[PDB]
């Protein structure tokens, strides 16, 4: 079948699609500001001085003098990178101190830290969810939740944002199941997959009555506070501390050193029964280079900050509090965000109608108060491979650089361009 | 995955047989242990063994490559990716039915000693079926 | 051993049976292809 | 010119490699050990499940015994009774920068390698051979410390934003000028970390309905990125030009699998060197074959970029061949420019597409400018732009030193892998007992090297890797050959039948 | 002589993968084994 003149026949006719598909229109992004110098408190974008109101750096310490000194320091002593996948000879002294200093400001048993904050729960998720396990996810999660979920291969069942009510409905099915087959449902783990303070919505999780679900349901909390880690709660523990609960109960924590440490990695912290495992099984951590010494003696210092003074979050969230009443009157514009977290959004009130038009609309606003002198950005997402895709948005956030007259100037200002496009 | 790969590592058909050459010479050294029972023990202890070894246990002593898609198949089940036929699943076929010939042989055909034998026989081969490939009577070890 | 064969003689007709047509299954299976099960 | 072969490929320099196989008596005695090793894992198990002790493994809670159990007993079999034994000489820690001579901090276990104790002591002056310092740029004094000390005062340890946000600075648009022009591509794209450049832009390329032919021993990250993008995947063997130009034949006669349609696209994943196995891959007979079947290929160079080459631009230039036949050229920064980081390279269409279709450019942070300095100013150096002969003077030097101690192996009666231009060197060592000696000797006599045992490799096949340096100096390559004649006279590893003839 | 006979102690614990086992674990293996050799001769015997 098929002789050799057929088989060449067919070889010759065939035609791949080229690699990469030609622009069929004129995308919204492919534009990338430039910016001139560090992103610090008083920026140079695209050729002009104007304030910031984009980086993620809530507690400032990207210029701190303390924090620079404490990184040259570690630079003229151990070189620029590592050589050496944390297994061979990758590991230095000052990775094993700021791992054990990380659980101590937890009040944790132990921690494991990554070189890269977007690998570090694409990692951890697949190492505890197998081919059948269960697993309940929030709606609003973040894309690197969304692709660790994709990782391991695993049943996915995701209820509404925020409602306990779904989630107990959900559950409650899944207990029928078992009723139906005891056998099986005596091998199938169940896990919860919640990430405290959306940076998608800009909403806190209750977790006072989810823990309760976990006690009556037999299922595991795998909590993601990459967003509330170093602003929330009275010593910047997190939502745990905000809300009163005790850290035993929520099996694995996991954030990143990019927003309130100004730096680079992530980590995980938790019992020393959940976290020795992925030491051997996390793909980012094994097949991996490890932390430039540079980078984790900048962490160490900015954490000796935040224990010294503990009063800066307290100032964090009087003025993060403060731009968020300014900001209700604007006609077309509604703040979509909690009245405590520091990055919250503002969407478009009446809608337009196609996707495009909005986001137009908004690089419309954004564009203008460059003219001024208050730097902000819009969302951006991969529209066609995303579970929820949120609607257009531009992102404000707060630090605690910007005194409150340049809070003042930056909610007047963004009010009379508001009021002079969408009407 | 180098599991399903290791029945075709250099020198393992050849380790393997030796390995039950020895096993029938710290049984011929037991002091008063006559000759066919001697080959009757060697023969059950064998098929034993390699029931249980090929049979029973599932999944891999080590991290599954997939996500654990491998945790509900025997030995026997995921070698070689299960395609039928090999050459390692032709030998460890053979190898239990060249066994039991000798071993009726040794025992002059005793009446006795063929309902011990036949019935470890039968079971070491009525799993190695094509049909049998994935099916679990009633519920012995499903999960 | 000079008895083992005087037994093969005597053996039961019924074993040589089940003897031939385990010869006769490592025969068949000994010219067989690989046909993978999908 | 040199020789041709039946695909097209065309070699203009002979190309010849080894890999002898494992003598009979050797590979039976590696079966009684880990026979052994296993019965007395059983053994050890059941005695551990109600009358050891054991107090020393955590537990779970003691409110949660009614939850299904987080791990499986039989899962991590080996990881307890057979890795754990050995895993002694495994993540020792440094406390110098890593270069042809470390510090290590000395360490000591008390119940049996569960739970070290460090001492306090620190052995000074360790030859290093297992870290990646090919062209011996990872150091504390020289002209790459003031350039990323001055880029590090006047602008951070880190960016807090993305790039399609608020988090582009000029830095990157100077850095990504410059790999375009080392390579000779037309546009290339930095990301900021090697493992997540494979993760998280394969699946932007390919999606359902395509087929990937990756090569049998590839990376972590290429085999994750594959199963993230959602196509097909189909292996074949290592190296085989036999194999990989028989299944493009099928893949293209039958279509896809069960509708029979032809394919969108196929893409081929290969790398420039593989580590453990040391060994070049074929790029004549594989773009022999990518141009009559019209598929697309994807280098990862990560440890061939600056290590091969008269000039160090990779495996392309080692053989001669043309840059612009390689429709993507990935490589990463943190094994030849002692930094960190990846890129890729090609055609200005492919990087215009993924600088907005790609999940790190849109969810993910960008570089350091103190790191991405040291980058620049390290490939200023190999390039000849700063004034200098200290390129020349590296890559030559590790090419000398590659040549010189593969041959002094060779005629010690050693087995040794692949091919005779790779500077990473895997000696065999089949026993699994001689896994934890060969490691505690050569620590003893101050020498520091790897070694890979069961999960990584193949049965029978262990070894140790022996990661070369154009910063090893004559005499230390002779010191350190003197030490691992004797201990392999102590071991006795020397395998080989056909000892070489000096 | 007992240097030299140390050395081919130490190459049989190598082979067996005895070199990495705990020390009661090595006793139990050595009494097993010598059983085994010392049962085999007196079966030897007698049957001879």
């Amino acid at each position: 079948d098929l002789t050799v003149k057929e088989k060449e026949e067919l070889i010759e006719e065939w035609q791949p699609e080229p690699l990469v598909p030609p622009v069929p229109k004129d995308h919204p992004a492919l534009n990338y500001n430039i910016v001139s110098g560090p992103p610090s408190h008083k920026t140079v974008v695209n050729g002009k001085e104007c304030i910031n109101f984009a980086s993620f750096n809530f507690l400032g310490l990207l210029d701190n003098p303390r924090v620079k000194a404490a990184a040259l320091a570690s630079l003229k002593k151990y070189g620029v990178g590592t050589c050496g996948p944390r297994g061979f000879y990758g590991t230095f002294d000052v990775h094993l101190d700021l791992e054990d200093r990380l659980a101590k400001f937890m009040k944790t048993e132990e921690a494991i830290i990554y070189s890269y904050g977007f690998a570090t729960i694409a990692s951890a998720i697949p190492a505890y969810s197998k081919r059948g396990d269960i697993v309940f996810v929030d709606r609003a999660a973040c894309f690197a939740i969304q692709k660790g979920l994709q990782a391991s291969r695993s049943d996915i069942k995701l209820f509404k944002h925020n409602d306990m009510a779904d989630l107990e409905r959900l559950l409650k099915e899944q207990e029928i199941e078992d009723q139906k087959n005891p056998r099986k449902a005596r091998v199938t783990r169940r896990f919860i997959v919640v990430e405290g303070l959306y940076m998608n919505t800009g909403t806190i999780c209750p977790l006072p009555e989810l823990v309760k679900l976990k006690y009556k349901y037999k299922a595991r909390i795998f909590l993601e506070e990459s967003l509330s880690f170093g602003v929330l709660g009275e010593h910047g523990r997190g939502v745990t501390e905000h809300y009163g609960i005790n850290i035993d109960d929520i099996d694995l924590i996991s954030a990143n050193m990019e927003n309130a440490l100004a730096s680079i990695g992530g980590f995980c912290c938790g019992r020393s029964f959940v976290i020795d495992h992925q030491r051997l099984s996390g793909q980012g951590y094994c097949f991996s280079a490890s932390l430039p010494p540079l980078l984790a003696a900048a962490a160490i210092e900015a954490l000796n900050i935040m224990e010294e003074n503990p009063g800066i979050f307290a100032v964090l969230k009087e003025k993060c509090g403060q731009i968020h009443k300014a900001l209700q009157g604007i006609s077309g514009l509604k703040v979509v965000g909690e009245s405590l977290s520091p990055a919250f959004h503002l969407q478009l009130e009446e809608s337009t109608g196609s996707r495009e038009q909005d986001v137009r609309l908004l690089q419309e606003i954004v564009d203008q108060c460059m003219n001024r002198s208050i730097a902000l950005t819009q969302a951006r997402y991969l529209e066609k491979e995303e579970k929820c895709l949120p609607p257009p948005s531009i992102r404000v956030v707060v630090t605690v650089e910007q005194t409150e007259e340049e809070l003042e100037r930056a909610a007047s200002t963004i009010k009379e361009v508001a009021q002079a496009v969408l009407l | 995955n180098p599991n399903t790969r290791v029945m075709n590592s250099r020198g393992i058909w050849l380790s393997y047989v030796l390995a039950i050459g020895l096993l029938h010479i710290v049984l011929l050294s037991i002091p008063f242990v006559s000759v066919p029972v001697v080959w009757t023990l060697t023969n059950l202890i064998h098929n034993m063994g390699m029931y249980i070894f090929l049979h029973t246990v599932k999944g891999t002593p080590f991290e599954t490559p997939d996500q654990g898609k491998a945790r509900l198949l025997t030995h026997w089940e995921q070698m070689d990716y299960g395609v039928q036929f090999t050459a390692s699943r032709k030998f460890l076929t053979i190898t239990p039915i060249v066994l039991y010939f000798l071993t009726s042989f040794y025992t002059k055909y005793d009446q006795i000693h063929f309902v011990l034998n036949t019935v470890s026989l039968m079971s070491v081969l009525i799993p190695k079926l094509p049909q049998l490939h994935g099916v679990r009577i009633f519920g012995i070890n499903k999960y | 051993l000079v008895e083992m064969v005087q037994a093969l003689y005597e053996a039961p007709a019924y074993h040589l049976i089940l003897e031939g047509i385990l010869i006769l299954w490592i025969i068949r299976l000994l010219f067989s292809k690989t046909y993978k099960l999908q | 010119i040199h020789h041709v072969t039946q695909n097209g490929g065309l070699y203009k320099r002979p190309f010849n490699e080894a890999f002898e196989e494992t003598p009979m008596l050797v590979a039976v005695l590696t079966y009684v050990g880990y026979g052994v090793l296993t019965l007395f894992g059983y053994l050890r198990d059941f005695l551990r499940y109600w009358r050891i002790e054991k107090c020393h493994h955590a537990t779970e809670r003691e409110e949660q015994k009614d939850f299904v159990s987080l791990y499986q007993d039989f899962e991590n079999f080996y990881t307890r009774n057979l890795y754990m034994r050995i895993r002694d000489n495994w993540n020792r820690p440094i406390c110098s920068v890593p270069g042809a001579r470390v510090d290590i901090m000395e360490r000591q276990s008390h119940d049996y390698n569960w739970s070290f104790k460090y001492t306090g002591n620190i052995i000074k002056g360790v030859i290093n051979m297992g870290s990646y310092n090919y062209l011996g740029f990872a150091r504390n004094t020289g002209s790459c410390q003031e350039a990323a000390a001055k880029v590090l005062e006047e602008y951070g340890a880190g960016v807090c934003s993305t790039r399609q946000e608020i988090g582009n600075l000029d830095k990157h648009e100077e850095l990504e000028e410059l790999v375009a022009r080392f390579l000779g591509v037309e546009a290339a794209m930095a990301y900021g970390m090697g493992f997540a450049t494979n993760s998280m832009n394969i699946p932007a390329l390919v999606g359902k309905g395509c087929l990937i032919l990756s090569d049998e021993l590839n990376h972590a990250s290429l085999v994750l990125g594959a199963r993230l993008s959602g196509a097909t995947i189909r292996i074949f063997k290592h190296n085989n030009m036999q194999s990989l130009e028989k299944l493009l034949k099928d893949a293209i006669v039958y279509g896809q699998p069960r509708t029979r349609r032809p394919w969108k696209k196929i893409l081929i994943l290969v790398e420039g060197i593989y580590s453990m196995e040391g060994s070049i891959v074929r790029l004549p007979e594989v773009i022999a074959l990518k141009k009559k079947y019209k598929a697309y290929l994807y280098l990862d160079e990560a440890h061939s970029i600056g290590a091969l080459g008269p000039t160090g631009r990779g495996v392309v230039e080692y053989f001669g061949l043309d840059p612009e036949d390689v429709d993507v050229m990935m490589g990463t920064f943190t094994k030849s420019f002692g930094a960190s980081g990846g890129y890729i390279g090609g055609k200005k269409e492919l990087i215009d597409y993924l600088r907005t279709h790609s999940h790190s450019a849109v969810y993910a942070t960008s570089l350091s400018p103190p790191v991405v300095e040291q980058i620049i100013t390290s490939m200023k150096c190999i390039m000849g732009q700063d004034g200098t002969s200290l390129g020349k003077e590296c890559v030559q030097q590790l090419a000398e030193n590659t040549r010189y101690f593969r041959r002094r192996l060779k005629e010690m009666g050693f087995i040794i892998y692949g091919n005779e231009d790779s500077p990473v060197v895997p000696l065999m060592l089949y026993m699994p007992a001689k896994i934890g000696a060969f490691g505690r000797e050569m620590l003893k006599r101050n020498i520091g090297v790897v070694v890979v045992g069961f999960p990584a490799t193949p049965i029978i096949e262990s070894r140790a890797r022996f990661c070369l340096s154009a910063a090893h100096t004559k005499e230390i390559l002779d010191t350190a050959l003197k030490e691992i004649d004797e201990v392999g006279d102590l071991l006795q590893l020397k395998y080989s039948r056909h000892r070489l003839v000096p | 002589a007992w240097k030299q006979m140390s050395w081919f102690y130490y190459q049989y614990l190598l082979v067996t993968a005895l070199y990495m086992l705990e020390p009661w674990e090595r006793t139990v293996f050595n009494s097993m084994l010598v059983s085994i050799v010392g049962m085999a001769l007196y079966t030897g015997y007698v049957f001879m």
